[PDB]
């Protein structure tokens, strides 16, 4: 990371705000599309379409990476409680992290294309690449 | 070269290296940051840390306010009922942390102030924010 | 057209620096869903410059054309440096 990067995550994420919550749901509708293997069910969860928890979990995802941004300085501490969840140790296979962080710059940029710049691009990228594998460093 | 000027040359000086700034009773107090519609200012709420810490002195209270990327920082203004208030750097971490402490004294009875500044990566783009409101939990108290 | 030229000379650079930027850590992805990623991108940097390129709507196609051509002489290297790394 970098101050140019650090610059470039807050004044993107910040141009979606109270828009995050939609596209945290739409990137992980996305990632299921562009990639298939993704998509996989199971007992205790609703990934319908049109579900009341996938746009719960979006807000979820949200609010995580809001954190993040917040707190881009120190990355690691403000994401090792979330990546000690057992709903993704035991659901979620540890590939799909950056497939669905990859979803979400395709979901940012596409809704927000004039402030997408290449280099705001990058720096999201990498930024979105660390909390992956934040996330992933348990299992 | 000033902290109201540009935040970016401001901590080019190497005397505010790591300079001590957490000397004498101080207060936390909580804030928010909004903006000309009275939406959250998510850039600005980001940047500053809340709470901030209220030092005393033999006048008037000196509200610290801790700015992160101070690198891309440019402009800072801080206006207490439209009057321009005296802003400083007190201290600043560099990178990777590239923390900017700056401080400005504040009357008895303030609680809402104004920020006019701007932002700016190195030789590029210039992002003005003329706007953001900055409201503290409670009215702000010098003790005697 | 020289406005166009330098500004593909940009998008080549700028895309470049994402190819270097990338580490390829466990858990890594597979050689299908990295070529789905590699066109995710080259599809963005189409469709900034395309608002960024200048000049007759023939001159914006074909510099665009260029565009997609040269992405891809930077993107086929980068997927078959990855097709070595994955196998071992
Ligand atoms: C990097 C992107 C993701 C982030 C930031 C994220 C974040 C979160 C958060 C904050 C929670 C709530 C944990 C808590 O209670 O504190 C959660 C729950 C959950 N997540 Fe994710 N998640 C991501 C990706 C995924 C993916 C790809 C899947 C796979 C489908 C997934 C499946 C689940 C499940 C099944 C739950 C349990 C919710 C419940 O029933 O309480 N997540 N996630």
């Amino acid at each position: 990371l970098s101050p140019a990067d650090k610059t470039n995550v807050k004044a993107a994420w910040g141009k979606v705000g109270a828009h995050a919550g939609e596209y945290g749901a739409e990137a992980l509708e996305r990632m299921f599309l562009s990639f298939p293997t993704t998509k996989t069910y199971f007992p205790h969860f609703d990934l319908s379409h049109g579900s009341a928890q996938v746009k719960g979990h979006g807000k979820k995802v949200a609010d995580a990476l809001t954190n993040a941004v917040a707190h881009v300085d120190d990355m690691p501490n403000a994401l090792s409680a979330l990546s000690d969840l057992h709903a993704h140790k035991l659901r979620v296979d540890p590939v799909n992290f950056k497939l669905l962080s990859h979803c979400l710059l395709v979901t940012l940029a596409a809704h927000l294309p004039a402030e997408f710049t290449p280099a705001v691009h990058a720096s999201l990228d990498k930024f979105l690449a660390s909390v992956s594998t934040v996330l992933t460093s348990k299992y | 070269h000033m902290a109201d000027e540009s935040l970016k040359d401001a901590i080019k000086d190497p005397a505010l290296e790591n300079k001590e700034h957490d000397i004498g009773p101080r207060e936390q107090v909580n804030f928010q940051l909004l903006d000309k519609n009275n939406e959250t200012q998510y850039y600005h709420f980001f940047s500053i840390k809340d709470p901030a810490d209220v030092y005393y002195t033999k006048k008037k209270a000196e509200v610290e306010l801790d700015i992160n990327t101070a690198s891309t920082w440019k402009k800072f203004e801080v206006y207490e009922n439209n009057q321009k208030l005296p802003v400083r750097l007190v201290s600043y971490s560099p990178v990777p942390e590239d923390h900017a402490y700056i401080r400005f004294p504040v009357s008895d009875g303030t609680q809402e102030l104004k920020i006019v500044s701007s932002t700016q990566i190195d030789d590029g783009e210039e992002t003005n924010y003329d706007y953001t409101k900055l409201v503290f939990a409670k009215p702000i108290y010098n003790d005697p | 057209l020289k406005a166009n030229k330098d500004l593909i000379s940009a998008g080549l650079k700028e895309f470049s620096v994402l190819l270097n930027q990338q580490v390829f850590n466990d858990p890594l992805v597979s050689e299908e869903d990295m070529v789905t990623v590699v066109e995710d991108w080259m599809n963005f940097y189409i469709n900034y410059y395309r608002q960024q390129v200048t000049g007759e709507p023939q001159e914006r196609d074909k510099a665009l054309q260029e565009l997609r051509q040269e992405l891809n002489t930077l993107a086929n290297p980068f997927l078959a440096k990855y097709r070595d790394f994955l196998k071992s």
